[PDB]
């Protein structure tokens, strides 16, 4: 892969250039201390060190509410109401946002390709900014701090500008069309980023290694942990509807008033809420609170064979935005045993 | 066609005025026939046979008690709408006895008619599904009268407003400013209007049932922002004020 | 296309009234194409839809040779069965492709077969026991055990005791048992009280379950002690689903060690997977 | 996954009981401090704790020396000499070496599946044992410490006995043969395992985070540390020829003495040696030894995305065997900085 | 059958001395099967078996819709091609599948062509010459640059030139030239110099490169230089193999980002994956 270098007052050039191919989504302020990917018509108001986002990156391929079909009941058919999208330039995706989008497509892209998540993931740039971590930031537990493939380009922060690793087409085709606000790197620039990059790992607050959970998570189901943090739970999924790897959704029908036409929507709906594993009888397989509070737990904590990774990605929205302040990675770190210690 | 009637008991009139300021109502003419909606129609036949009753409004009267066992014995489908018909709504909000209000209120005047003391619809008469909401959103009566329309029924919904609060985006006031937004404890279909204008929710849509409304929770994290025991509980019970589980699942967390 | 959620219209043939809270259908696709070319494996389901009110799943319970007709063993316990149940022969219905791996029939050729069926679940299995009287030759003798509780709800009672002399003739002993109608002029006990019973040699026995879990321990722990070989016991669990693409995430079974997804990993398991992950039952 | 406990006292009985299902492979001794996967008939010789094995166990499945065909030039045919085994048993595979074998696995199983690999890999049962490391292993680094598939049976060791997991329905066969041999375990063997878990984290001499080697190894390319430790190496080939990760061979023609027997060997190879890449004419695109030896290290440090994994696993091999002694991990380090910190 | 190092054998029907260094053979399968179902991409590489010598990589120079003829230009420079000068017509040899990934002539369809080949590089470019000239529909003007450094060196140049009537009437300018030598009656400079005269649009040109890549910065230089566009450039690059199926482990070029493997990942390129992983040229 090329390294490009791009000075600092050279950024904003590049991307108003940017701005020519199509729509950008950047991070912006929505609140006091609140960040959300909203789409970008001014470029000053673009904050580049932000900390976490309150939407996942996967609103732009998994959309938040989708009408899947509009259907005719007389003469029954479902049209799929599919719109051609020009190819957006996703700007400011953290590392464990893009392992995040992976493992969506690896969920999304197997054996039946979804097509609404393909003709959104086929006509996107994904752009990766090295992050600086947080009080919440675990990503290197989960091993998401470095990405190799899905960005087109990289923006690593420099001290006298950015540097920019290509890595895939149409990042060649960007930087090549824009080769006058560019320069070269040489070791000046390398030293730095090392320098950069050896602070951004020692900055984690969490080191320690996360190998067997998997296999002691199931030995201690029946912890008090459990029980004692469920009820803490307030059971409003905001940890699994702003999580970045939440495969799941809730299908729905709605019937206009005149009782031949309606549409099908599609919606993000956590394992909190009761009606998701329901079946007919009023018999729920996960009845109480401290049920589908270990179920969504054990479900994060699977293994994707597909590249190695845990579902969880690390990225902290769960723990930062749960109102109750239920601390993912303590609770599971106190299933190791780093917080008791009693056996 | 559909028998549709819409009886009014104490109410505001806006979940009748919120049917009438959608525009879709035109296209339910052709689908279904009204009986009784005396704000729209003059003819309107207070006593005929109807497939589906939209009651709205809460009980209040010993002629509204009268006419919601009319109701129920001249009706196949009842539906309660609005958080007056659904849970008592904010006529009883006040736990004070009739006599204390009306003393208060009109002294010691005396009215030809019998007032009573507030109560939800679902005390009297056995409701069979409701559309939430104050008023309901055109949403659900969209939802609601398609779905009867069809031949089925609409489900009751168990999720909270932060629901389309996280999924429309809007900042969370709980996890910023720490106000007392019922969001968590509240049924959605509103879109989140309240946390989007950035006013905490309060109850505009009534707890969530099926025993999935976790208000001890709720409750400690109201404590922990400084809240009093007496201000959460003031704070629910707004729409909620008939509810039994709220002051015990508060105790609870109190105790 | 290519669109995965997409669907298939298809007709009601006949519906036949099975018992009180059952009812049986008969389906064609209106597409000549798809009819032709339609198969599916037995024990695959099919995502039934009717439109504007939602879609679920039913197993199929037909003979896949018979190329262009399915039958969907529907009860009425909710909304959209409600719906389905007023469906008269001669409507329409939007049906998804078939989903999920069936019964390992492919791998099964001349050992003798149990199938056991309890409670609602006789569909897979009396789609199994079709398709093996379809190629008889390539099985050796079959017990078809079928069970439920409240005795007029042994479904197709009617066509297994019409076909019964026929059965004893082909080295066929199909049982049918009631477990709560002392009442009933039958059998009463227990699966696991009939299976001791059974013709199967258990050295090359294989064998497949269905229905409540809550008697998969019994049925487990019954044919276990009798030396049926472990390695040969297939299993069917239902949990929510409303894709039956790997993208719901209702249908999430077992522990963070084995994570399975039904409409992906089953919904036919194996009993070295139902003991390795506690849970599933 | 069934978690079966195994005392101390029947597991030489297991052992016997298993050598039923056909031959053992067991590290047992060579010389004073070697180890080897030596095929066992006395089980009483096997030494249960081992730091490493002289050939990584990928000979039972990559023969060293193999015959692919035996060729007759006269009615010009290769016959494939393919001979029926037995199925295997291969007791005492560490965590790293498991890695190594799935990696092979996706090496040799891809697109076009080797049929002498395949039909070996067939036929084989891992057994993975819980190592201890010495001063060399650094599967940590590289994310190999716990096996997630791949085993049939895991052999945790405990104060009371061993610990088996139970991965898969030939290991369930396995055990359930012999389950009167078997105890069942409580919380009294969990904590200990958990206890010696813990032990094993701890006991690593490298703890550091390997995130950006791969990249910053093109950067550093011209490293003087590369002509030095190149000087310095012997140019033997042991660091390939025991690396349970090296894919390469190479493939020659024997023929017997007069007119018509043939047979193509095939034998593991690696960079150092000078016919690796040579082309006609004399020209060889790693020509120097510095070339070579920077070609064997980018390779190992490659990246699979198949797995996530580096194709190192960090058994400590070319390490350990180097007769200069030349570190893997120094120089890794050296290139990262965490050893010489001068830029 | 499933075994990949599987061969066929092989009956070379005619030799053609090409030049004093390289030589023209044609093949066909023995089996007719084979020979009627063989297929292969323009620019895929072929396994060449000498029985108990070894075997070669060559890459296919022939026409693909000529099913069952294939035709393989050979230099002698070492033990196994000296062994196959040797091979009178009519002998049989062992032959293995095609392997690798051809230039994408499906997706060349409707712009014009720049074929530039150098030195030993013209047989896969003669191949994609062929196959452009057999669907000369699909393709706009073509310019096919063949050179060499020797004037005698230049491969096929009696064919192109018999064809260079006929083919100025086709609006395709084949160029050659020579590099080296000055005492040869024709053009003379390096093959850069002769892309300016090239008739294809750079807007809406693809460019297929072979030969030795001490010339590719050159030309690569000289077509980014007259505003060809950079991601229609595809080259060709050879290392050692000794399997073809991704196992020998000697075809390796790049870097630690960049490890690609050439019998998987090429043997035809793109630009910017020559300009983005140093050391493949
Ligand atoms: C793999 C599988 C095979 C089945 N085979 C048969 C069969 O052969 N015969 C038969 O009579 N029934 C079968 N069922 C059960 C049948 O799908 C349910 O009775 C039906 O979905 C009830 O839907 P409902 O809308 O009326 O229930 P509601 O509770 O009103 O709806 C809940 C929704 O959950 C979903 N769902 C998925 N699985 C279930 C389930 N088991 N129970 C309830 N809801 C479910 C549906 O989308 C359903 O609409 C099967 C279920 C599964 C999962
Ligand atoms: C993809 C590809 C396409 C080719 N196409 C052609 C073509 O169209 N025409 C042509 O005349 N030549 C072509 N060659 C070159 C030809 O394959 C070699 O000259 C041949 O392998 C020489 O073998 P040797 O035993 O005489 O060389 P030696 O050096 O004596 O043997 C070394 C061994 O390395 C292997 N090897 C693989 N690639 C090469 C290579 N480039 N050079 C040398 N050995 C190699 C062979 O197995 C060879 O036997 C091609 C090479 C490659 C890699
Ligand atoms: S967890 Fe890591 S990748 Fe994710 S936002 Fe924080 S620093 Fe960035
Ligand atoms: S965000 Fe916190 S309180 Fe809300 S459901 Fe998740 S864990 Fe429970
Ligand atoms: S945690 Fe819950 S919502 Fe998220 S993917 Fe798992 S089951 Fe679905
Ligand atoms: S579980 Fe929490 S930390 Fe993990 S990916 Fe989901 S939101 Fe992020
Ligand atoms: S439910 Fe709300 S909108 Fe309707 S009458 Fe009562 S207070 Fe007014
Ligand atoms: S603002 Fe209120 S409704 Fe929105 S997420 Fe926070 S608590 Fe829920
Ligand atoms: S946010 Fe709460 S108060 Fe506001 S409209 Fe919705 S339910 Fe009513
Ligand atoms: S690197 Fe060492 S400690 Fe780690 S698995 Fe391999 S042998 Fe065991
Ligand atoms: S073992 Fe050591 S001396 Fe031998 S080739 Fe490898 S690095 Fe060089
Ligand atoms: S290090 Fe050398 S021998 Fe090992 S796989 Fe890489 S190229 Fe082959
Ligand atoms: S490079 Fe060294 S440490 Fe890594 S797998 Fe090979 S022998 Fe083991
Ligand atoms: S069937 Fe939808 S996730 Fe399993
Ligand atoms: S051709 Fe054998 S490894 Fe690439």
């Amino acid at each position: 892969m090329r390294y490009v270098k791009l000075p600092k007052e050279n950024t904003y050039e590049f991307l108003e250039r940017l701005k020519d191919w199509g729509k950008l989504y950047a991070p912006v302020k929505i609140s006091d201390k609140f960040y959300d990917f909203r789409e970008i018509d001014d470029v000053r108001k673009i904050e580049f060190h932000y900390n976490r986002t309150i939407m996942p990156p996967k609103k732009f391929f998994f959309k938040p509410r989708e009408k899947l079909f509009e259907f005719d009941i007389s003469k029954p058919e479902y049209r799929e109401v599919i719109e051609e999208v020009e190819p957006f330039i996703i700007f400011g995706v953290h590392a464990c946002d893009i392992y995040g989008l992976k493992i969506l497509d690896t969920v999304y892209l197997d054996e039946f390709p979804d097509k609404y998540y393909k003709v959104r993931r086929e006509k996107g740039i994904i752009i990766g900014i090295s992050c600086m971590p947080d009080e919440y930031c675990f990503c290197n537990l989960r091993e998401t701090d470095f990405a190799d493939d899905g960005f087109d380009l990289f923006f690593h922060e420099l001290p006298d500008g950015w540097l920019v690793r290509v890595g895939t087409p149409t990042g060649h085709r960007l930087v090549d069309k824009n080769i006058k606000l560019f320069e070269e790197v040489t070791d000046k620039d390398i030293c730095a980023f090392r320098d950069f990059e050896k602070r951004r790992q020692q900055a984690f607050k969490y080191h320690e290694d996360w190998g067997n959970l998997r296999y002691l998570l199931e030995l201690e189901m029946e912890h008090p942990m459990w029980d004692e943090e469920a009820d803490k739970c307030l059971a409003c999924g905001i940890c699994n509807t702003t999580c970045p790897t939440c495969r799941c959704y809730e299908v729905q029908d709605i019937v206009n008033l005149d009782g031949v036409t309606g549409y099908r929507e599609r919606r993000w709906d956590s394992c909190q809420f009761r009606s998701h594993g329901l079946v007919a009888g009023g018999h729920n397989f996960r009845p109480t609170k401290k049920d589908r509070f270990r179920n969504r737990y054990l479900c994060k904590n699977a293994y994707n064979e597909k590249l190695g990774l845990s579902y969880c990605v690390g990225c902290g929205r769960c723990t930062a935005f749960c109102p109750a302040n239920i601390s993912f990675v303590g609770n599971l770190r106190r299933i190791l045993g780093l917080e008791e210690n009693k056996c | 066609k559909v028998r549709i009637g819409f009886y009014a008991l104490t109410s505001c009139y806006g979940c009748q005025l919120q049917l009438a300021m959608m525009d879709e109502l035109l296209q339910l003419i052709p689908n279904a026939e009204i009986v009784c909606w005396f704000m729209i129609d003059r003819d309107s036949i207070e006593d005929e046979k109807v497939d589906i009753a939209f009651i709205e409004g809460s009980v209040s009267t010993e002629e509204e008690v009268e006419l919601v066992k009319k109701i129920r014995e001249n009706a196949k489908i009842v539906v309660a709408v609005g958080a007056c018909a659904v849970q008592g709504g904010v006529q009883s909000w006040s736990e004070k006895p009739l006599e204390e209000l009306w003393k208060k209120v009109y002294g010691d005047a005396k009215v030809k008619f019998q007032p009573k003391k507030a109560e939800p619809v679902s005390k009297y008469i056995k409701v069979d599904y409701n559309i939430y909401g104050c008023p309901p959103e055109k949403k659900d009566f969209l939802y609601a009268l398609g779905t009867f329309l069809i031949g089925s029924w609409p489900e009751d919904i168990d999720y909270p407003v932060c629901l389309e609060c996280r999924l429309n985006g809007h900042p969370c006031i709980l996890l910023e400013k720490g106000e007392p937004c019922l969001g968590p404890v509240t049924r959605a279909g509103c879109n989140a209007r309240c946390p989007g204008f950035g006013v905490a929710c309060i109850g505009c849509r009534g707890a969530i049932g099926y025993d999935v409304a976790w208000f001890d929770s709720l409750a400690k994290v109201f404590k922990e922002k400084g809240m009093t025991k007496e201000e959460i509980i003031e704070r629910m019970k707004m729409f909620n004020g008939h509810d039994e589980r709220v002051e015990k699942m508060v105790e609870k967390i109190f105790s | 296309n290519d669109n995965p959620y997409a669907l298939h219209r298809v007709k009601v043939l006949k519906v036949y009234s099975l018992t009180e809270t059952e009812k049986l259908f008969l389906f064609r696709f209106e597409d000549p194409e798809l009819a032709e070319k339609w198969t599916f494996k037995p024990g695959q389901f099919v995502q039934l839809t009717i439109p504007g009110v939602g879609e679920v799943p039913i197993s199929i319970c037909s003979s896949p040779m018979r190329k262009g007709f399915f039958e969907l063993c529907i009860r009425k316990a909710g909304r959209v069965t409600t719906v389905v149940h007023r469906l008269k022969p001669g409507d329409t219905v939007l049906v998804r492709g078939p989903y999920g791996n069936g019964f390992p029939v492919d791998e099964w050729e001349g050992m003798d077969l149990l199938l056991i069926a309890a409670g609602l679940g006789t569909a897979p299995l009396r789609s199994v026991f079709l398709y093996a009287m379809d190629n008889r030759w390539k099985y050796g003798n079959i017990t078809f055990i079928n069970t439920a509780r409240y005795g007029k709800d042994l479904l197709f009672y009617k066509e297994l005791e019409a076909m019964k002399d026929l059965a004893e003739a082909e080295n066929v002993k199909i049982i049918q048992s009631v477990t709560r109608d002392p009442n009933w002029p039958g059998l009463k006990g227990r699966p696991q009280q009939f299976i001791v019973e059974a013709n199967t040699n258990p050295k090359n026995t294989a064998v497949a379950i269905c229905g409540p879990p809550r008697m998969y321990k019994s049925v487990f722990e019954a044919l276990i002690n009798y030396g049926y070989r472990p390695e040969n016991i297939f299993v069917t669990l239902e949990r929510r689903m409303k894709c039956g693409i790997g993208k719901c995430g209702h249908c999430n079974v077992g522990t963070s060690t084995s994570w399975k997804y039904i409409c992906k990993d089953g919904p036919v398991f194996t009993y070295f997977d139902i003991v390795s992950t506690p849970g599933l039952l």
